[PDB]
């Protein structure tokens, strides 16, 4: 009687897409035949396949579908998936992406000399592409078809353009891309590097403090350098840097350490008016010569928020809707001016009077009971450390508003996860919670639950319900498919016409999924030593490896390929868009990056674009 | 829509290069390059447009920009071999440079004067390192001195004495260079020597091809009789190019180098010139080695040499003297007649003969 | 005398700035806990520094995995470090400052020698290397300039060799001088509009770019010119 | 003549040479005089200065050890091991970084003549205008583009010589302009076999044939360096060699003109190109037999220059005669390089160049036309000098410096000895596996492996400890295995002879001849080796028909250590083994290591176990020797001599079983040839193998 499609809201090309059919208040079992056509024409079958759905697979499938690249190309592109089968007739227009998977390009420096190749691998998550060059005036000099087993360096001309390079890989007709960069310079390695500890990782706009730079500068192999620094502070208003004269101070690197200062004072006769600082970061120029003046360094400290609070309060982390009559859990972010996540932070809402320290992560799950009768819920949020006065804690606050039931029913679900700092290896309560008529409660069998992971639905599965249970507890094993984090969408029907929804993101904690270690002896050795060294990983990993001289990335570190610049991309590329819940059935889906459509027409709307809204 | 062929043809090359630029690849600039500056002919058939673009890249005729400078260095009496170290510099900007930087290495085997350079330590408007001492002399090689600023109206100059720490064979030319924070760009750096106004190493140039000129002196060749056999095989080495009877003509000077003026009289063993006494040599050596080379207009030389000296002078042939060139007093026919000269003539006659008669023994 | 022989000090000259560009298969068994190691053996390149070993392995199901860099330190305990210019002017005299590093915690006596290259003009000569010699103090560091002239373009080996009496110790670094012409390079632009259908005759447009107008130009440098086309959107 | 005091060399001897004009160190193998190999007596009564190749006095002569050049760079790759210096024997490899593809040679070994083995090694990403060309090990290059006319400049470290092209243009065609440069030491030299294959593929094109215009011609000069530096004896040699050169030429049935020139101060036309004999190889051979060396003693010294210019002469011409520009020059030089007198004579070569016409027209730049070669001669071979003489091909060798005349002269016998047939004993052209050792045979006998060697058709020679339908025999690498007819054994063998005195084994006279049923096919890997005195062995030694047996055997087996080899199958592999015979002072001590083998325990006099029929190698003096396998047992102990294979004796057994760090009473017993020859010549009769006794 009630038939559902589930879908990504975007389905990529090229790639395994799992998608999910029921069938509720019906027990036949079928022969489902599944469709997929290009949008709109229907021109041809991208891809076709039939499943069996009955009662031992609680008349649920999950059939794989595959949409060729190749089929579908040339220039928005959408997709119609058709599921049909006796008394079953489904359609849903969904969003194309031709991203099949995330591309990252490795480079052997993050520097080059005019004359000299460009080494560069392109590694992608799931194992085709073009890699381009472009020149730091935007020129594109290079276009090649790669296979992912072999690269072709690029070989700079002796008369080359200086700055900054780009190279972009990319799925022919992907308007998205992956962008490395390279600096092209006149340079010769330094022989020492430097190091720079700033007195704090903030400055506060109207404070009294000083601010200090602690230099450490030390020869590659590893002895202390002597000589002197010069240095020089000033604030960077966007793009152009507004130096402080006055603050120019050349001080002795004596052993290998030497501090620099920026006076209050100097600070304030430069910039008196706080609003010009609003916004913006100080830094400080770090020039340093060795005594003899055979060498030096020119280096810089920067980001240095100019704040009124050491600390940022976020609420991405939380749904901003909430059951009425359910208690609402509040996820509070704080990070540093930085962005990195603050740990041991108090927090409170004093109009809940509810607390919480934020952990490892970051977070604080705070839980705020919610009267039966609210449809708008105001939150503020303020840090309370106990070393700040009131001025200086952060704040922040939000409004929450209501899920609305399907017909003002008053049907709800309330999926709560408890547990904190996921890790691969941790079994995961997983609470459902209903809430509504007596009636309708009854009804309800079963929890229909998908679990989401970079954009594909992973896992798929039922929850029975037991009736007089209003609370339902399952274990969700976490697996390192989960990382870097995943969303739990549920959802149950009631009387083949009612769907109740929700959903939550859960973070997981940031590591390689496999594993991969570099062993050596840690030894001092001398030139020209023989080494051995172990590469432990996964059976049968293919490992890129590269020897630098740690004098190259004195002189540049910003491109270096990393882990965390491979899970920030992947959850940028999120299809989701919110942290949980909706503002109705439907608005769970949407948000979550599933389309649904039923055999009653409850359809969610179309998705503008692959990239959520800013 | 865009479709272009473009054929590029080269004089360096038979097969023209050829693109097709359309719509999927127009993004993409092709580019080409050759070593000549030659006619380059290029053709364009279809519908699209392109913008070409020609690059030559030469190089052409034209440092101490942001700064004046003046270095010199000057003998003085300790009672020691001490010098004295002066240096002057202005910066040529509208106003005072802030963080200026002189930066001195020191001549071969010199060090600072440890009381001097305490003495200029001094003042709250600059800074010298960390430096030991040790016998009176600040155990630094390459010294450097930071001051708050340098003037840009009115020159500032310092001078401290340098003392001998060790001996070398030769002294190489210390050096000073300025610059500043705000100027770390600037390329301004004069080199220093007691023996030399400049500080230049002794070098011979021809237009733009310089030689080394060497900081050893060679000397004319003196002997009271020629060991024959011996003076023969010397002759006779391999790098030996060629042997000549020779005139002094003319000592002319220019760049502070002089031109031994030779007219070839004799060609005792052939080299690689082919008609020798055809043309006049020019023999190129530093006025610093006048003295010990001692030659007179119109005296006569045996002289030999490798090819290896050759100079680069076009319409003339000159080569520079070096410790390979072999120079010796030929006595004129009518001092062979003295009793101080009777011998040696006639063992240059001697020599002479069996090099032009026999050749060299092996 | 008392000095190590210049033939037994092997002076020092490779220098890379990134090496070992290679991809290892672990191939082998996975131990009791899933994972295969693979023993690798390879030799240090010349340069006295800290080298930093970047691994990025791929797995069909395990994605990426960028490990955490391994440092490998390299160091002798006396040495020569010659740090050089980007560029010199052909036929400008210029000095190099070597640095000579004295890491043993005794009073050393030195001796210090420039190789000879008929391609520049110093103190040294063909006959003759130049040589100095003199103490250092225990635990420190040396200026040790070199004066020298390039006579020819391109580049070419500056070497420096030293060695400590009565005592094992020498090292030898042989470095890259990048010498260019005199002068300033220069570029002549000269900008071409290719458009058959508005320029041409029969839909064909011929341009003859003759050789180009120099000879402000410094003798026997080299010249080189770029044709660069670029389509119209 | 020159006092003997303080010449002395550290580790090694020295002989006086020329009687006392001139003297020669000898190091022991392995090791090299350092800084030079030989001095003259100068004027003053005093030896030549020992001179570094910069030119720095060495104040003491010393035998040092050989090293093959340290790589000085290695791009878009790495290499395994890396170290200060390579030992005669160690192997490196090289390794591409991912996105390069390697050319040449992965695995090189160095050699004892101070070279890598195999190509120069490179990583090559295919991306030029022209391939990478590479940077031969010892040399570092400057220059890393390679677009239609860059150039890349090569140098050697000081200390070492720079053969072939310092610099090397990317030319229209594809390929780099000049030749492939290497590093050259003082103790570095060619072997004869690299230089008849390098001068010969140089001269011809492949059977071979010398190449020349339709309607064409060709001119040779051959051009001697008769100075006083020379010698008498080398420049004997050296005419020999020209002798047996005009004999190549002729067998490849083109006629060319010869020029004939020896020189000192002056040059000697022997031969011009314009006489009417001079394309009659008998009248050029006679001409050559002439020239005797007093012929420049009176004027001794070195014109190089001026004998170049005789050879300017011949090709000039009085307008320019038909057919010009159709023949083709090879000069031929023979000099020590050191010219004293003319100057530099490379203006003579840039002369002839400017007069046919080559290099000039980029559309035909004619360098096919001249050839010129240059084999170094004499006691002190000057290499920058004569490589500048010597042309300059992409992948061919015009320069040539071989170890000493004896050598050289070997050069030429392998050039004659290649046209021949292939029944010609104991000849290998060194071009795979067999190709290298034709003579080698697999031996198999199947019971519930030994080697041999082919002597005849008919004929395979092994160790009778080998045997007791069961027998197949392999020859030339083939799965096919021959059927045999007969096995003789000597009939004084008996291994089971002592067995009652309490020796198991006795090996005395422990050789056997197999008979196949059919002849073998001789070709490119069946090949017959040299017997002891036979007529083919005389031929090989360069000997006189009158040569006795007891005259080879003084040749092949003198009282004394005697390099030798034997060929050992290592993984499926042939593979030659260098060992010592141990025929003099040392042949006591290697037999009576003999009562430490396996069974021999009981043994009280060795003269019971090693009898007059064995030679011996193995242990380590002089040097320490490979030992042999068990599968190598029954195979060949071969001599190699004037380019030749000579087989002296049979593997028989060992005292270790060492199939390292081998035990230095690990010595190897081989039945002497010498000592069963008249078995042979009875059993070998109608062989057509020509015994003398
Ligand atoms: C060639 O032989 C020498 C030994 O004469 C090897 O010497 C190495 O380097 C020095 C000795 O000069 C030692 O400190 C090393 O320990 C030696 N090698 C070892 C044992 O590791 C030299 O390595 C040899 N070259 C090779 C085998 O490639
Ligand atoms: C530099 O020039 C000034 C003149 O402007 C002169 O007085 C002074 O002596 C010079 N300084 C030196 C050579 O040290
Ligand atoms: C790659 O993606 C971004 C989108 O703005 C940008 O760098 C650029 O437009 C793209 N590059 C391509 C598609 O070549
Ligand atoms: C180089 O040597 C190794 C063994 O050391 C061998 O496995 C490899 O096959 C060799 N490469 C060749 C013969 O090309
Ligand atoms: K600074
Ligand atoms: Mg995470
Ligand atoms: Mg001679």
């Amino acid at each position: 009687a009630l038939y559902t499609l589930i879908t990504p809201a975007v389905l990529r090309t090229d790639t395994e897409e799992q998608i999910l059919v029921e069938a509720h208040g019906d027990s036949t079992p079928k022969q489902l035949d599944i469709f997929v056509h290009d949008f709109p024409r229907k021109q041809k079958t991208l891809f076709q396949t039939r499943v069996d759905m009955n009662p031992a697979g609680g008349m649920l499938v999950t059939p794989t579908i595959e949409i060729p690249a190749k089929e579908v190309s040339t220039d928005n592109q959408y997709v119609v998936v058709q599921v049909t089968g006796p008394q079953v007739r489904l359609e849903k227009v969904v969003l194309l992406s031709y991203q099949s998977s995330f591309l990252f390009i490795q480079t052997d420096k993050g520097i080059y000399t005019p004359g000299s190749p460009v080494l560069y691998r392109v590694f992608s998550m799931d194992h085709t592409v073009i890699v381009e060059f472009q020149t730091p005036e935007g020129i594109l000099v290079s276009s090649n078809s790669v296979d992912l087993n072999f690269f072709w360096p690029y070989n700079l001309p002796d008369l080359v353009s200086l700055g900054t390079w780009r190279i972009v890989a990319k799925y022919e007709h992907s308007p998205e891309n992956y962008t490395a960069y390279f600096d092209v310079r006149k340079y010769v390695l330094p022989s020492f590097e430097v190091r720079l500890q700033p007195s704090e990782k903030f400055f506060y706009i109207d404070g009294n403090e000083n601010f200090h730079v602690s230099i450490t500068a030390r020869y590659l192999y590893g002895e202390e350098v002597e000589g002197v620094a010069f240095v020089l502070f000033g604030v960077k208003i966007d793009d152009a840097k507004k130096s402080i004269p006055d603050s120019l101070t050349r001080i002795p690197i004596i052993d290998g350490d030497g501090k620099a200062t920026l006076k209050r004072d100097t600070f304030r006769s430069r910039f008196p008016n706080l609003n010009e600082l609003v916004g913006h970061t100080l830094y400080a120029s770090v020039t340093v010569m060795t005594e003899s003046g055979s060498d030096m360094v020119v280096t810089e400290q920067s980001g240095i928020h100019i704040v009124a609070s050491p600390y940022q309060i976020h609420f991405t982390k939380t749904p901003k809707y909430f059951k009425p009559g359910m208690p609402y859990e509040l996820t509070v972010y704080v990070t540093n001016p930085d962005g990195s996540p603050a740990a041991h932070v108090p927090v409170v809402s004093e109009a809940f009077h509810s607390m919480g320290t934020t952990l490892s992560d970051g977070t604080a799950k705070l839980i705020l009971n919610i009267p039966l009768n609210a449809q708008s819920l105001p939150i503020t949020v303020r840090t309370n450390h106990g070393d700040l006065p009131r001025e200086r804690q952060a704040t922040k606050s939000m409004t929450a508003i209501a899920y609305q039931t399907q017909g003002g029913s008053g049907n709800y679900l309330h999926v709560a996860i408890t547990s904190t700092e996921i890790k691969p290896g941790d079994n995961l309560p997983v609470n459902f919670n209903v809430k509504g008529n007596a009636n309708s409660l009854k009804q309800i069998k079963y929890f229909t639950y998908l679990i989401l992971n970079k954009g594909k639905i992973f896992k798929v599965g039922r929850q029975p319900r037991r009736d007089g249970q209003n609370l339902v507890t399952m274990n969700l094993h976490i697996t390192p498919d989960l990382i870097p984090s995943f969303r739990f969408v549920a959802y149950y029907q009631v009387g083949n016409n009612e769907i109740v929804a929700d959903s939550v993101w859960v973070d997981v904690k940031d590591t390689c999924m496999g594993t991969l270690v570099v062993k050596g002896d840690n030894l001092i050795q001398m030139p020209g030593a023989a080494m051995k060294i172990k590469l432990e990983g996964d059976p049968g990993a293919r490992v890129g490896l590269v020897a630098v001289d740690k004098a190259v990335y004195v002189l540049n570190d910003k491109y270096k390929i990393s882990q965390a610049k491979i899970w920030d991309t992947i959850e940028k590329s999120d299809f989701g868009c919110t942290a949980g819940s909706g503002q109705n059935n439907l608005g769970v889906f949407e948000d979550a990056g599933l389309a649904l459509t039923t055999s009653t027409n409850l359809n969610t709307k179309q998705r503008s674009a692959a990239k959520c809204p800013q | 829509d865009l479709n272009l062929d473009i054929t590029i043809e080269l004089p360096d090359r038979e097969v023209p290069i050829r693109y097709r630029i359309n719509y999927e690849n127009a993004l993409l600039a092709r580019t080409v390059e050759t070593k000549l500056n030659q006619d380059i002919t290029v053709t364009a058939s279809g519908d699209g447009k392109a913008t070409m673009t020609i690059l030559t890249f030469y190089n052409a005729q034209l440092v101490c920009n942001k700064f004046h400078l003046n270095v010199s260095v000057e003998n003085i009496h300790l009672n020691k071999g001490a010098l004295m170290l002066k240096i002057c510099t202005r910066y040529l900007g509208e106003v005072d440079s802030t963080m200026t930087i002189i930066d001195i290495s020191m001549l071969t085997g010199f060090l600072p004067d440890a009381e001097d350079l305490t003495r200029l330590s001094k003042g709250v408007d600059r800074y010298i390192s960390r430096y030991e001492v040790d016998n009176n002399m600040a155990q630094k090689v390459a010294v450097i001195i930071y001051l708050n600023k340098v003037s840009h109206s009115e020159d500032e100059c310092l001078h401290f004495k340098i003392l001998k720490h060790f001996e070398v064979g030769f002294i190489q030319p210390g050096s000073v260079k300025v610059y500043s924070y705000y100027n770390l760009d600037e390329k301004c750096t004069k080199f220093y020597h007691p023996d030399k106004g400049t500080g230049l190493l002794n070098k011979i140039c021809i237009g733009n091809v310089c030689r080394c000129a060497g900081e050893t002196c060679s000397s004319l060749n003196h002997q009271e009789r020629i060991d024959v056999p011996l003076q023969i095989e010397k002759a006779c080495e391999t790098n030996v190019d060629y042997v000549y009877k020779t005139k002094l003509l003319r000592i002319e000077e220019q760049d502070g180098n002089d031109i031994y003026v030779m007219d070839v009289l004799e060609v005792i063993k052939q080299g690689t010139d082919e008609n020798p006494r055809a043309k006049t040599h020019q023999y190129i050596s530093q006025r610093k080695c006048q003295e010990a080379l001692n030659l007179k207009v119109n005296d006569d030389y045996l002289i030999w040499g490798s090819r290896s000296d050759l100079l680069p002078t076009k319409d003339k042939i000159s080569y520079i003297i070096t410790k390979n060139t072999w120079i010796e007093r030929w006595p004129h026919e009518d001092e062979c007649q003295e009793e101080e000269f009777q011998k040696l003539c006639d063992d240059f006659a001697q020599f002479s003969y069996t090099l032009t008669e026999f050749g060299c023994p092996t | 005398d008392g000095f190590i022989a210049d033939s037994d000090i092997i002076s020092r000259s490779d220098f890379p700035k990134s090496w070992l560009w290679l991809t290892k298969d672990l191939t082998e068994e996975p131990n009791s806990q899933g994972i295969s190691s693979k023993t690798m053996s390879f030799y240090l390149r010349d340069s006295i520094t800290t080298w930093v070993v970047l691994a990025v392995s791929f797995t069909p199901t395990k994605g990426i995995c960028v490990a955490e860099p391994y440092e490998i330190r390299v160091m002798k305990v006396f040495f020569i470090d010659l740090q050089m210019p980007y560029s010199v002017v052909k036929n400008e005299q210029v000095e190099i400052r070597a640095i000579l590093h004295n890491y043993v915690n005794e009073d050393i006596y030195v001796r210090v020698e420039l190789l000879y290259n008929p391609a520049f003009c110093s103190a040294s000569t063909k006959g003759q290397r130049y040589r100095q010699q003199f103490p250092i103090k225990a635990l420190s560091s040396r200026a040790v300039p070199f004066v020298i002239v390039p006579l020819e373009q391109g580049l070419h080996d500056v070497e420096i060799k030293a060695s400590v009496q009565e005592a094992l110790w020498s090292d030898g670094v042989r470095k890259k001088l990048k010498v260019v012409p005199e002068g300033v390079q220069k570029s002549i632009v000269t900008i071409v509009k290719l458009d058959p259908r508005a320029k041409g005759v029969g839909g064909t447009q011929l341009e003859v770019i003759k050789a180009r107008k120099l000879d402000d130009r410094v003798p026997d440098t080299e010249i080189e010119t770029k044709i660069i086309i670029q389509g119209d959107p | 003549s020159c006092s003997l005091e303080g010449v002395e060399i550290k580790g090694g001897s020295f002989r006086l040479l020329q009687e006392g004009q001139a003297l020669e160190y000898v190091c022991p193998s392995g090791f090299y005089p350092y800084p030079v190999q030989t001095r003259t007596c100068r004027s003053t009564g005093s030896w030549s200065t020992l001179k570094t190749q910069d030119q720095k006095t060495v104040r003491k002569a010393e035998c040092r050890a050989i090293h093959c050049p340290r790589p000085h760079d290695f791009e878009n790759g790495e290499y395994w091991p890396r170290s200060p210096y390579y030992n005669v024997s160690d192997e490196i490899s090289f390794h591409c970084y991912d996105g390069y593809t390697l050319r040449g040679s992965a695995n090189r070994t160095c050699q004892v003549n101070g070279r890598w083995s195999g190509q120069t090694a490179i990583c090559d990403n295919g991306a030029g205008y022209c391939s990478n060309p590479g940077i031969p090990i010892g040399t570092r290059k400057v220059g890393s583009q390679y677009r239609l006319e860059d150039s890349v400049t090569y140098h050697c470290s000081r200390g070492l010589t720079l053969r072939g092209s310092q610099r090397r243009t990317c030319q229209e065609g594809g390929s780099w302009s000049g030749t492939e440069p290497s590093c050259q030491d003082s103790f570095m030299y060619d072997t004869p076999q690299e230089v008849a294959e390098a001068f010969l593929s140089s001269l011809t094109e492949t059977k071979r044939k010398i190449v020349l215009d339709p309607s064409g011609s060709m001119n040779i000069y051959l051009v001697l360096d008769g100075s006083g530096s020379i010698g008498a004896s080398d420049f004997t040699g050296a005419k020999k060699c020209l002798v047996n050169l005009i004999e190549k030429v002729a067998s490849y049935g083109v006629k060319p003109r010869y020029g004939l020139v020896t020189y000192a101060t002056y040059p000697k036309i022997w031969v011009k190109v314009s006489e009417a004999d001079s394309s009659n190889a008998d009248w050029v051979t006679k001409q050559l037999n002439e020239i005797n060396y007093e012929d420049h003693k009176l004027k001794s010294g070195t014109n190089t220059k001026k004998a170049l210019q005789a050879v300017y002469s011949m090709m000039s011409w009085p307008v320019p005669p038909e057919g010009w520009n159709r023949t083709r020059h090879v000069i031929i030089l023979m000099t020590d390089g050191l010219h004293n007198m003319g100057g530099d004579p490379i203006t003579v070569i840039d002369e002839i160049r400017d007069l046919l016409y080559i290099g000039k027209d980029r559309k035909n730049p004619r360098e096919d036309y001249l050839d010129v070669y240059v084999f170094g001669v004499g006691p002190l071979v000057n290499q920058v000098n004569i490589n500048a003489l010597a042309s300059k091909k992409d992948n061919e060798q015009h320069v040539f410096k071989v170890k000493d005349m004896e050598n050289l002269e070997d050069v030429f016998y392998q050039m004659i000895d290649e046209s021949q047939s292939l029944s010609l004993c104991g000849m290998v052209w060194e071009h795979t596996d067999y190709h290298k050792q034709p003579w080698q045979a697999k031996i198999s006998v199947i019971r519930p492996s030994c080697m041999g060697a082919v002597v005849s058709e008919y004929f395979v020679l092994t160790a009778a400890h080998c045997f007791t339908h069961s027998i197949k025999v392999s020859v030339g690498g083939e799965k096919r295995d021959l059927e045999i007819e007969v096995v003789l054994f000597h009939p004084n063998y008996n291994i089971n002879g002592k067995k009652e005195a309490g020796i198991p084994e006795f090996y005395d006279y422990d050789v056997a001849l197999i008979k196949l049923k059919n002849k073998l096919k001789y070709g490119q890997t069946i090949r017959p080796i040299c017997l002891p005195c036979t007529e083919g062995t005389t031929r090989a030694l360069r000997l006189p028909p009158t040569t006795t047996c007891q005259q080879q055997k003084e040749e092949l087996l003198p009282a004394q250590d005697i390099k030798a080899l034997f060929v050992s199958e290592e993984e499926k592999k042939l593979t030659r083994k260098e060992v010592y015979i141990k025929n003099g002072d040392k042949k006591g001590s290697c037999e009576r290591d003999a009562q430490y083998a396996p069974g021999y325990d009981k043994v009280k006099d060795i003269s019971e176990v090693v009898t007059p029929r064995f030679l011996c190698t193995g242990g380590v003096s002089p040097y320490a020797d490979p030992n042999t396998c068990r599968g190598d047992s029954g195979g060949p102990l071969i001599v190699h001599k004037r380019s030749r294979f000579i087989q002296v004796g049979v593997i028989s057994w060992g005292v270790v079983d060492v199939c390292k760090q081998v035990p230095a009473h690990a010595r190897d017993f081989h039945i002497n040839l010498f000592q069963v020859l008249p078995w042979l010549k009875e059993k070998l009769q109608d062989e057509d193998l020509g015994f003398l006794a």
